[PDB]
């Protein structure tokens, strides 16, 4: 019974699972899976990471203001 | 003056009619429309193929500038 | 050059041609600066007044330009000395000179944000992400010891510390305070502050393309009307033959 | 059209919303006690009351 | 006959025309403004300070 | 001496015989509304410009307050200012269109009239130059700095051209002040010499889009090309409010909504679309000097143009080839705008190059052979 | 100023040193003091006049730059006053 809570993390939540940001997500963790073992790699997640935000992000625009007020 | 003077022009008849006796836009469909496309068609074959030619290039040209900005996991494929 | 992260676009409630500013959330987009950007950002170029009619009574702004204090004089002595703030009074700048700022944000320089919005790429849509999206950075990537992680700022390595969190602060008009909720107040108000016409201009456009519209057709039949007739004529050769 | 983008334009040389504000300044008739005097600031020059 | 009576009355002598657009324009204005402002107002439905006054305005402290 | 009273008075005798009276062929098109429009568009930044200068205060400690305040404070003041700023744009699309159409119509075969217009733009385009530098914003500040400089390749007497130019050793006060001047006059310099143009005009009469003797069926300014030019008015002034007064912004880079600082240099240095041709073409030639030059000649050509016309006839109306190679040129102008938009990596500037070398190609070199190569085909 | 007029480059930036100015403000904002530089315009004896009619009983000492050709008779006139201060004639009762 009314506990706040910010419709961005819910929203957020919801988008993470979508056939873009699952295919991306997991794009992702691979990169950093192996970047992060790595001691000797000058390669960097960003890219990926972005990928995931970009598409992410989007879906969250797309729904997040109709709670907002 | 430079209301004569121009040149030398002999035989010529033309009637026009005052404004008011005839009509603003007249026969748009049957006349307006046709030679509106006429127009349009005949550069169409002119004008558009450069500035479409230009449009690929213009695609082309950027669309191949993000490429080279994401990495190429070749470079990492023995960083182990 | 390198990459970075375009931010999306919100559907702002003022995003149409002819939407103006929900001043609901202005009045309260002001509030988030009031309490929470004005420690380090300043906004020199509005001022209590210009508050009136817009997001607050004319009683609202006196006493809320009141809870300040000014440097004002010379006086006879040549001092200057303090005085409580008056409409006519601009938004206090929280520090003296940048300079100083940076000395209080390391090396920082938390930016004037009047015109901030029409200032970056993507204004309120920008410096929306850029709130609500500070987070964790990804394998590879090592943050400076004084900067934060945001993918939505060049460079990924912001000098600003995440300033909004959840119930930060409250809407004494009843809103929930979730962050986002206030990013998004805050960034309305942004507009407002960067433009304040922004309506009184909309309104206009609408004026505008309606004379326009009208009066562009009318003069289209008068240019035809007497153009007829040269449309209309007819020529013949007719020599002696 | 004409007429507004007219008036736009003249009311464009008349005073401006600073101006305008320093324009008036209003003194409470209960905070001042009798026969000492207060001055102030008024459209430059000071105001006796 | 309203484009007949026209012509006669108003757009016949150039003085009568002329004294019809001033006039005419002073109605135009005064109401093109109104419906103008009314559509603005409309699509923005109590976004407007004009709305959201009554909140402060004699109903606080 | 004269019965009306239009024709011997020494003054209604140039508002009649040059608006009202005027020989007009009966089968201009809308390409030739750009002239008034072009004169009217001075007539308006002229006026705009004035009413903002009256709120403006030129000094680098005060340029940006005083634009921002102009805006926030003076009445209408926004609106005055953005009209001017956008002003600017309309000023030169239209100038451009204006150009085109002398080009695909060999206007320019009226060597005066054509030469003043080269002027004319020269002048509007300093003109534009100074007038960005006033708001003093990054943009402003930076724009000016970028510029001014490339004046110190040239060899000696270069170097201090520009130290000269600046009234220092780097884009300051001294400048923003004698520029305001300078924007101040250079307006009213375009006024004078848009007479003289007007007049070398009024010497032929108009061109028409056949490009055959008029003489044998000619029109009265008025109404009807008074007329027509008014509706083109408002078929153009409508966008140009439109964007002006719906998206304002649209055109205009932001970093110049940051107040200019010398100390730290703007991510992207780019002008205002209608430099961004040249622009384009300055940044293909690396050396300065060359891209100087490159610039130069980008715009000086013009002059050339009716040395090199070599159809028998004066339109392109009757001469396909030629036309598409207008299109082709055209189309090569939009591509170097873009490419000046973006920055200096593959594969831009490879594509930057060529742009431009097909620029200079094109008016010097196909133009005037296909021209040559066209009359044979007609067989003359 | 003064140089190639009534002193040496040294004199002069000797001359402009027996005084201190402020400039800044430095890495931590605040204003400070330096030996003064060639540079420099002569000291303000007072930072704003609210202070000088402050200490010379509401009198406000005018800056000496333009005053020559700021007063009737010039130099000829600021001599005179100068070199003319005197007890008052009859009548002229003086205020304190
Ligand atoms: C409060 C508001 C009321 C005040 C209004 C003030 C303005 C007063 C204006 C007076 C009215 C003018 C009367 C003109 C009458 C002359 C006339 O004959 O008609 C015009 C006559 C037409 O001839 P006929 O159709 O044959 O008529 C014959 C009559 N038997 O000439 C014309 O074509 C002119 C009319 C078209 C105007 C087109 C102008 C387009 C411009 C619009 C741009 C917008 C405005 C911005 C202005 C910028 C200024 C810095
Ligand atoms: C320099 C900066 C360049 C920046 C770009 C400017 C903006 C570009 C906008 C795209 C322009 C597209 C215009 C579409 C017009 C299509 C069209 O009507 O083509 C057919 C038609 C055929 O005419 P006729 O043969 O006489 O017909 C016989 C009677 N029925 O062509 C025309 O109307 C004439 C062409 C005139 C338009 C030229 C406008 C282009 C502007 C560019 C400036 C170029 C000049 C050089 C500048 C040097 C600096
Ligand atoms: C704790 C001091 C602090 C507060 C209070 C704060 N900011 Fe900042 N902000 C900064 C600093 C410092 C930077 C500069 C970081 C840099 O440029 O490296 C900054 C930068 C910004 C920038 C963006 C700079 C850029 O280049 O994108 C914006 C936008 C901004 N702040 C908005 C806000 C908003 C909105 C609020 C209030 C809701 C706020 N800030 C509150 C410290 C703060
Ligand atoms: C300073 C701005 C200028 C103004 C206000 C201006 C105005 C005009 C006007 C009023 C006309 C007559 C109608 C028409 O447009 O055809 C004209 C014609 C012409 N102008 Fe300009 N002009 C300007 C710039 C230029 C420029 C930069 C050029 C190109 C170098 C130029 C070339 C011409 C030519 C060749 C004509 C002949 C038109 C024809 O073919 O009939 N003008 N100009
Ligand atoms: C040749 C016509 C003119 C052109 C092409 C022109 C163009 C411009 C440009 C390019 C700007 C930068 C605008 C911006 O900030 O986006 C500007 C600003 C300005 N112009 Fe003009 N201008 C013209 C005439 C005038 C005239 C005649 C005056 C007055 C004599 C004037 C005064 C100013 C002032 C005060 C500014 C600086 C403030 C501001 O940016 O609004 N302009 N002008
Ligand atoms: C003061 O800088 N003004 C600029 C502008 O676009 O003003 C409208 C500006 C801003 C950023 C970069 C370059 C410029 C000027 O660039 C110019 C200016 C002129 C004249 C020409 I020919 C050709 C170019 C490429
Ligand atoms: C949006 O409304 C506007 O508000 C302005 C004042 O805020 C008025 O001056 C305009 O006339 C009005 O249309
Ligand atoms: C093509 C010519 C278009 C001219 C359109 C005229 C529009 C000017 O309309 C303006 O709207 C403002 C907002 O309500 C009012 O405050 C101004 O008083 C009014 O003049
Ligand atoms: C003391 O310096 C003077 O400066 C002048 C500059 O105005 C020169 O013209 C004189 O020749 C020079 O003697
Ligand atoms: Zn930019």
């Amino acid at each position: 019974e009314e506990e706040l809570v910010d419709p961005l993390t819910t929203i957020r939540e919801h988008c993470e699972q979508t056939e873009k940001c699952v295919k991306a997500r997991e794009r992702l963790e691979l990169c950093d899976a192996r970047v992060s073992s790595r001691s000797h790699t000058e390669e960097q997640c960003t890219e990926e990471l972005f990928d995931f935000l970009h598409a992410r992000d989007h879906c969250v625009a797309h729904k997040l203001f109709n709670k907002l007020k | 003056i430079h209301f004569g003077n121009l040149a030398r022009v002999r035989h010529i008849i033309t009637y026009s009619l005052s404004p008011f006796e005839q009509r603003a836009i007249p026969n748009i469909f049957s006349d307006a429309l046709p030679n509106v496309w006429r127009r349009f068609s005949s550069q169409v074959f002119k004008v558009a193929p450069p500035f479409l030619g230009a449009y690929l290039l213009y695609s082309w040209g950027t669309q191949e500038f993000e490429r080279l900005k994401r990495k190429n996991p070749a470079d990492y494929e023995n960083d182990q | 050059g390198e990459l970075e992260l375009h931010p999306p676009a919100f559907p702002w409630s003022h995003g149409g041609p002819l939407s103006a500013l929900d001043h609901s959330s202005v009045r309260r987009g002001f509030q988030v600066y009031k309490q929470v950007c004005s420690a380090c950002h300043s906004m020199d170029y509005v001022a209590f007044r210009n508050l009136i009619g817009v997001t607050h009574t004319e009683a609202e702004a006196k006493a809320l330009a009141e809870e300040v204090e000014v440097q004002d004089g010379p006086d006879e002595n040549g001092e200057l000395f303090m005085r409580p703030g008056k409409i006519s009074d601009y938004f206090p700048k929280p520090y003296p000179n940048p300079e100083a700022a940076r000395a209080a944000n390391n090396g920082a320089l938390p930016p004037d944000l009047s015109y901030i919005v029409n200032a970056r790429h993507g204004g309120e849509d920008y410096v929306f992400s850029l709130l609500t999206g500070y987070c964790d950075p990804p394998a590879g990537v090592v943050v400076r010891e004084g900067l934060h992680y945001n993918p939505y700022f060049p460079g990924q390595a912001i000098g600003m510390a995440p300033p909004i969190y959840n119930e930060i602060l409250e809407y004494d008009d009843g809103t929930p305070a979730t962050m986002s909720q206030i990013a998004k107040d805050v960034c309305t108000f942004l507009r407002w502050a960067a433009e304040p016409e922004h309506d009184q201009r909309k309104r206009m456009g609408l004026k505008m393309l309606l004379i326009s519209a009208l009066l562009t057709s009318l003069l289209y039949y008068m240019k035809r009307h007497k153009w007829s007739v040269l449309k209309s004529r007819k020529m013949a050769y007719r020599p002696p033959k | 059209a004409a007429k507004n983008v007219v008036t736009q334009f003249i009311s464009s040389l008349s005073a401006s919303a600073d101006v305008l504000a320093l324009s008036k300044i209003e003194i409470k008739l209960s905070d001042i006690p009798e026969g000492k005097n207060v001055a102030f600031k008024w459209r430059g020059k000071p105001l006796f009351v | 006959a309203l484009l007949r009576q026209a012509y006669s009355a108003l757009f016949r002598r150039t003085s009568t025309f002329a004294l019809t657009v001033v006039l005419g324009a002073v109605l135009f204005e005064r109401a093109f403004d109104q419906g103008a402002d009314a559509i603005f107002e409309h699509l923005n439905e109590g976004k407007l300070w004009k709305h959201i006054k009554h909140k402060y305005e004699a109903s606080e402290e | 001496m004269a019965p009306n009273i239009r024709k011997s008075h020494p003054l209604l005798k140039m508002i009649n015989n040059s608006l009202i009276d005027l020989p007009a062929p009966s089968n201009i098109s809308a390409w030739w509304n750009f002239g008034s429009l072009l004169a009217v568009c001075l007539m308006t930044q002229i006026l705009t410009g004035l009413l903002l200068a009256m709120h403006y205060t030129a000094d680098t400690s005060l340029a940006f307050s005083s634009v921002a305040h102009t805006c926030r404070n003076v009445q209408y003041g926004w609106l005055i200012r953005n009209l001017h700023a956008n002003g600017a744009s309309f000023f030169f699309i239209c100038i451009f269109l204006h150009i085109g159409r002398g080009l695909y119509y060999g206007s320019y075969l009226y060597k005066e009239t054509w030469n003043t217009g080269v002027i004319l733009l020269l002048t509007l385009m300093a003109t534009a130059f100074v007038g960005y530098v006033l708001p003093w914003g990054q943009m402003s500040f930076w724009g000016a700095t970028v510029i001014t400089n490339l004046f110190s390749a040239i060899p000696y007497i270069g170097h201090t051209l520009v130290e000269w130019a600046w009234g220092g050793f780097s884009v300051d006060n001294p400048t923003l002040t004698r520029f305001f001047a300078l924007h101040f006059l250079l307006p009213f310099a375009i006024a004078g010499i848009t007479i003289i143009h007007l007049t070398f005009l009024h010497e032929s009469g108009s061109n028409n889009p056949l490009g055959i003797s008029s003489d044998s069926d000619k029109i009265p300014f008025h109404p009807y090309y008074s007329f027509k030019d008014i509706l083109g008015l408002t078929l153009m002034l409508t966008p140009f409010l439109t964007l002006a007064l719906f998206s304002p912004n649209l055109l205009g880079d932001p970093e110049n909504f940051t107040p200019a600082n010398p100390l730290v240099t703007p991510p992207h240095i780019k002008p205002e679309w209608y430099f961004l041709f040249a622009y384009a073409i300055l940044r293909s030639i690396p050396n300065k000097l060359g891209g100087v030059l490159a610039l130069a000649a980008s715009v000086l050509i013009l002059f050339l143009i009716p040395f090199l016309h070599k159809s028998k006839q004066r339109t392109m109306t009757f001469r396909p080839l030629s036309q598409t190679l207008f299109w082709l040129l055209v189309a090569n102008l939009l591509i170097l705008t873009w490419i000046g938009s973006q920055p200096v990596e593959h594969p831009f500037i490879i594509i930057g190059q060529m742009a431009s070398l097909s620029y200079f190609t094109i008016l010097l070199i196909l133009f005037p052979t296909i021209g040559t190569l066209e009359n044979k085909m007609l067989n003359y």
